RNA sequence: CAAGCUUGAGUCUCGUAGAGGGGGGUAGAAUUCCAGGUGUAGCGGUGAAAUGCGUAGAGAUCUGGAGGAAUACCGGUGGCGAAGGCGGCCCCCUGGACGAAGACUGACGCUCAGGUGCGAAAGCGUGGGGAGCAAACAGGAUUAGAUACCCUGGUAGUCCACGCCGUAAACGAUGUCGACUUGGAGGUUGUGCCCUUGAGGCGUGGCUUCCGGAGCUAACGCGUUAAGUCGACCGCCUGGGG
């Protein structure tokens, strides 16, 4: 099944990296909800976590810096 | 936002009981005592008129709790005007 | 859409591979749509007939699934 | 605040006062104050060298601490009052030690606050401290442009200056002009912005308004006869002629500014 | 009372001093009366992007209960401190340890 | 809020037979048994019970004769926003009496026969066809 | 009128989801400009072209800096708000909604003429700010003309603070509040049971999307979120122009 975060019921955050890192795609845009499966009560929290990682430069805004 | 401690202070000060919250004179007396917290609020941010309307809703539902007391039993009225403050 | 040329292979196999990196990350696609400003409304209509008539379709395929055509 | 006065009379209805309740309502203080006597623009020669001066109301200086050298020691605000002489009001400050003095008043002081100056200083408004103490990017008045000379930029009500960039031993400073200068890191800078910001929203009202402030009317040089103004002459409103002022160089575009000594501090010219 | 989870990074020619410098921001805490419950000091870290320069960084991670003032006064410390390189402020889920 | 609780009595067995349901049910009052204790012996509605004790709930017993009900045609006549009163010279008449109207005299709730009968006049609740 | 009652209405405890509101900060991408380094003769634009920029060395590319505005991906016939409307992240002030289990007041209720408050965009006033777009305007084209669509430029304005304005296809062209009346396929947000067998299965709550039964009606169509069967108030309509 698509039970990925649904199973772990808890807040996303941002210094688990490597979570992140799965719903990010090359370049570094959020990956949308329709192909990793997720529901849209965690793909708020998933992106939101994002958009702080970003900013503690964990990480890239965009694959070119 | 009324701190549940704030709340638990002024049922028991104008409650019957310790129990007795949802009396006319509890239910006035806690709309009263937010009003009275949100002037500081909307005396610096007067551009809020969002949270001002949710201030109303509180001005005229106290206003139609007191009616409703003074209709019914005036000696209970004018003891609690009286150590609220209010009317004038 | 940064791409490494592996161990020689050859440079149209290289190329297809960046072709498809464009495709996947859409980066053809974004600047036609941002080529020109058109008004908030004509963004909110254009989304709104195309998820009706991509529901249609799905309403409509129902209807020729089980009746028999010839 | 700015009050729109009543039109009870023709001289009136087009008054604006700008009227603060803080400011102190009584006599200045006395060991502060000095002589100021009025010229009328006559130099030692006796001739009017600046023209539209004269008359007024009676006014006595008040010595203004442009310099602020006390390290430490910090002082609190007595009371904020009004200065003749100046666009900004002033304020009593009261040492610990002490001492009286008075400083500029900026935006956000009112009477009470703490102040001090030196480069072990806090980054508050008020407090004064050399350049090179003072974040990039922050709003400063009372810059000095010698270091120890005192103080000359951002002294009028409501003005500041923007430090843009530091290059070694040397601050680029955007000046309230538009300018773009380069002056000494060590010279002392007063954090804030200078009071009074209501200067501006303030009609006189009437002829007589500004005659007690000391301007006297300003004849036009077309009103003149040829002898007393290059424009002058005409039989009924006649121009003709390209404006210059009344020494014969031309005004309205024509540029002056010549030093060649004081090239090197400025970054750009004036937008 | 609130929680916050501090996090800010000290840029790498001054980390010989985020030690000495860590133990200032918590004794304002606890001097103000307030807890501090982690003291992950990730090390030295590489950004994803420079910060305009200066490819490397140091990590530090607080967690800190104090009461909200003595944060809103924290908060200008890291602005003013010459090493201290975007300081982060957050809130609630009062008890955590994880993720080093 | 609902200012009619006897229009809701006729609305639910007007609603009930078009629907074609067994029983309705409605919170009761004395006013609506009285009107359930006329409708019954009319022979328009069968047994109803007033089962409940602080929430007592008034259950009435729908009738049919084929595949179409009874009840023709149920409506309310003197509603709160107008009441009508009516002498007994002027009863009104139902179908040319095929028909029976609900009346509340001085001496109870009748039908508009036994309100000629009687000699009595009263508010006008229900034509019942 | 008196005394009750609990269903209507409301308060308290716990919790949840949200571009709901005000204020203050900080990022990263991109456009424009400025100062320089490489370097050549084209660049730009169109249906085609010309105006325009360029050997005074542009366009392209690299380094540094200054400014203002808006928030790619997430993003969803998704969410919140009385309506207008609301979209980077953080902080501190604040309103509303819903759900489980109980206590509490005990008709405290619904609607509302005159009033009062909020109310997109353009517009007005006084200060700021001005990157990009761009009414007006100028030039180049098409045209029989072209005060237009097309092209190169370009000021008010769009941005901020405080005041006016008070109108929109301000529209689900559908007033608010209650009651009842067969069904399906979904979206979103709580919850209490088993099979915490791990997915799951059983139901109950709140908003919301599509299709359709009786019924409604001029027909389109609406159809438990009615335009169905009914109650209580309010606003409005009475042939087309003028
Ligand atoms: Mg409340
Ligand atoms: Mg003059
Ligand atoms: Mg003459
Ligand atoms: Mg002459
Ligand atoms: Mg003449
Ligand atoms: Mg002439
Ligand atoms: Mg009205
Ligand atoms: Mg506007
Ligand atoms: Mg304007
Ligand atoms: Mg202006
Ligand atoms: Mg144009
Ligand atoms: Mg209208
Ligand atoms: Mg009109
Ligand atoms: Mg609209
Ligand atoms: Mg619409
Ligand atoms: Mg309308
Ligand atoms: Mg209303
Ligand atoms: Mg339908």
């Amino acid at each position: 099944f698509c039970r990925f975060t649904a199973e772990g019921v808890q807040e996303i955050d941002y210094k688990d990296i490597a979570t992140l890192k799965n719903y990010i795609t090359e370049s570094g845009k959020i990956v949308p909800s329709r192909i990793t499966g997720t529901r849209a009560k965690y793909q708020r929290q998933l992106a939101r976590a994002i958009k702080r990682a970003r900013y503690l430069s964990l990480l890239p805004y965009t694959d070119r810096h | 936002s009324l701190s549940t401690e704030a709340t638990a202070k002024i049922v028991s000060e104008f409650g019957r009981d310790a129990n007795d919250t949802g009396s006319t004179e509890v239910q006035v007396a806690l709309l009263t005592a937010q009003i009275n917290h949100l002037q500081g609020h909307f005396a610096e941010h007067k551009k809020d008129h969002h949270s001002r309307r949710g201030l109303l809703r509180m001005v005229s539902q106290r206003r139609k709790l007191l009616d409703y007391l003074k209709r019914k039993d005036v000696a209970r009225y004018t003891q609690l005007i009286e150590r609220l403050g209010l009317r004038r | 859409p940064v791409i490494k040329v592996r161990e020689n292979e050859p440079f149209d196999v290289a190329l297809r591979r960046f072709k498809r990196s464009c495709e996947k990350a859409g980066v053809l696609a974004e600047v036609r749509r941002r080529e020109f400003y058109e008004k908030p409304t004509t963004e909110r209509k254009r989304a709104k007939a195309s998820a009706v008539k991509r529901h249609a379709k799905k309403l409509a395929r129902e209807n020729a699934r089980r009746t028999r055509l010839y | 605040a700015v009050v729109k006065c009543k039109p009870t009379s023709p001289g009136r209805r087009h008054v604006v006062k700008v009227v603060n309740p803080e400011l102190h309502k009584g006599k200045p203080f006395a060991p502060l104050l000095e002589k100021n006597s009025k010229s009328g623009g006559r130099n030692n020669n006796g001739r009017i060298t600046t023209r539209h001066i004269g008359g007024g109301h009676k006014q006595a200086y008040r010595i203004v601490d442009f310099k602020r050298n006390k390290d430490g020691i910090p002082a609190v605000v007595e009371r904020l009052e009004y200065d003749p002489n100046r666009s900004a009001n002033i304020a009593l400050v009261l040492y610990k030690d002490g001492e009286r003095r008075y400083i500029l008043a900026p935006k956000g002081l009112k009477a009470g606050d703490q102040i001090q100056s030196g480069v072990d200083a806090a980054i508050k408004p008020g407090n004064t401290l050399p350049m090179r103490n003072i974040p990039v990017g922050s709003t400063v008045h009372n810059v000095e442009m010698k270091p120890g000379k005192g103080g000359q930029l951002a002294r009028s009500a409501g003005t500041y200056v923007q430090i843009v960039a530091r290059d070694g031993a040397y601050v680029t400073l955007r000046l309230r002009s538009g300018e773009m200068r380069k002056v000494e890191a060590d010279c002392r800078a007063t954090l804030g912005e200078v009071g009074n910001a209501e200067h501006m929203l303030r009609v006189l009202g009437k002829a007589g308004a500004a005659r007690w402030r000391g301007v006297r009317p300003t004849v036009r040089g077309t009103a003149m006869n040829p002898v007393d103004h290059p424009h002058g002459g005409g039989e009924g409103r006649n121009f003709g002629k390209h404006p210059v002022t009344p020494w014969g160089v031309q005004t309205k575009g024509k540029k002056t500014r010549s030093n060649k000594r004081t090239d090197k501090f400025i970054v750009r010219r004036r937008s | 009372m609130r929680h916050y989870e501090i996090v800010f990074m000290v840029h790498p020619d001054q980390s010989e001093q985020v030690p000495g410098m860590i133990e200032r921001y918590t004794a304002a805490i606890t001097g103000a009366e307030g807890k501090i419950h982690r003291l992950e000091d990730w090390g030295r870290r590489q950004l994803a992007y420079p910060i305009n320069k200066l490819h490397k960084a140091h990590y530090v991670l607080m967690n800190v209960e104090a009461p909200q003032e003595v944060i809103d006064e924290l908060e200008t410390t890291f602005r003013f401190n010459d090493a201290v390189i975007r300081s982060m402020v957050m809130r609630t889920k009062h008890a955590v340890t994880e993720a080093s | 809020s609902m200012q009619d609780p006897i229009a809701d009595m006729l609305t639910r067995i007007r609603n009930g037979q078009a629907a074609n349901k067994a029983a309705v049910t409605m919170p009761s009052s004395k006013l609506k048994v009285a009107i359930a204790n006329v409708l019954k012996e009319e022979g328009f509605i069968e047994d109803f019970k007033v089962e409940g004790d602080t929430k007592p709930e008034l259950e009435l017993t729908l009738k049919y004769f084929q595949g179409k009900a009874v009840v023709e045609s149920i409506q309310r006549v003197s509603r709160p926003g107008l009441r009508i009163y009516k002498r007994k010279d002027e009863l009104p008449k139902v179908m040319a009496g095929l028909g029976i109207a609900v009346v509340s005299t001085s001496k109870g709730v009748m039908t508009d026969r036994a309100a000629r009968q009687a000699g009595l006049g009263g508010e006008i609740i229900c034509y019942v066809a």
